[PDB]
């Protein structure tokens, strides 16, 4: 009906795991 | 509609490329995931860790529907601080018109060009944009009627990845500076990118 903002519930990957991920090689 | 489904298509991808493009040149992500691409005859960055593909794409599926019903009005990627607080965020306004020709030809083609622009002002506002604070995040908001949301319901379920309503912390923006990019209209579609930025 009217006006709203959604987001999804799940957060993005911290930039802390990609971190570990690409030191992993 | 039919054409719908390719403007949904088209315009997905785009917001996908879009996204990995602005995770790059904001330095939300280690700059070592991002790998050098080409979409619309241009030099792009994609990121090529696995889950956080995932989530974008995720993401996109969940809009692709309320793209197709005309649905979306605002699609925002947000980047935050660690104070969890907007820093900065990359607004694309959309609006396709209320019908869709049935006479399905290629000023698709057309489209390219004119996404093709909005990709390259992107990779340049690293140039008008001071550097961030380091360990910003970022989120998706997509700005929408509460009744449209019900053809996401399935797919939420599909992709499992669910959404809910955003608090007006999460999404307020102090003063703030608004840094218009790119705005293009067609007969597909008009649609405008800005960025605003905080003090």
């Amino acid at each position: 009906d009217k006006k709203i903002v959604i987001m999804p519930c799940k957060c993005a990957p911290s930039r802390q795991l990609v971190q570990v991920w690409l030191q992993a090689k | 509609l039919n054409s719908a489904q390719v403007v949904a298509d088209v315009l997905s991808e785009f917001l996908e490329v879009a996204v990995h493009l602005i995770l790059y040149v904001r330095e939300v992500y280690p700059v070592g995931i991002f790998q050098k691409r080409k979409k619309y005859n241009v030099p792009v960055q994609m990121s090529c860790h696995p889950e956080l593909n995932q989530y974008i794409q995720d993401t996109l599926h969940c809009v692709k529907p309320l793209l197709e019903k005309n649905d979306v009005e605002k699609v925002v990627v947000v980047i935050l601080d660690k104070e969890h607080r907007p820093v900065e965020k990359f607004v694309f306004e959309i609006t396709q018109p209320p019908l869709l020709s049935i006479n399905s030809d290629s000023l698709l083609s057309h489209v390219e060009q004119l996404l093709r622009a909005f990709i390259l002002k992107i990779s340049k506002v690293d140039k008008v944009l001071d550097h961030n604070p380091p360990g910003c995040t970022f989120t998706v908001l997509v700005h929408t009627r509460e009744a449209a949301t019900r053809n996401m319901e399935k797919i939420q379920v599909i992709k499992d990845f669910p959404w809910i309503l955003a608090d007006e912390q999460d999404v307020h923006m102090h003063d703030p500076r608004l840094i218009p990019l790119k705005t293009m209209t067609s007969d597909i579609l008009k649609m405008q990118l800005y960025v605003e930025e905080r003090a």
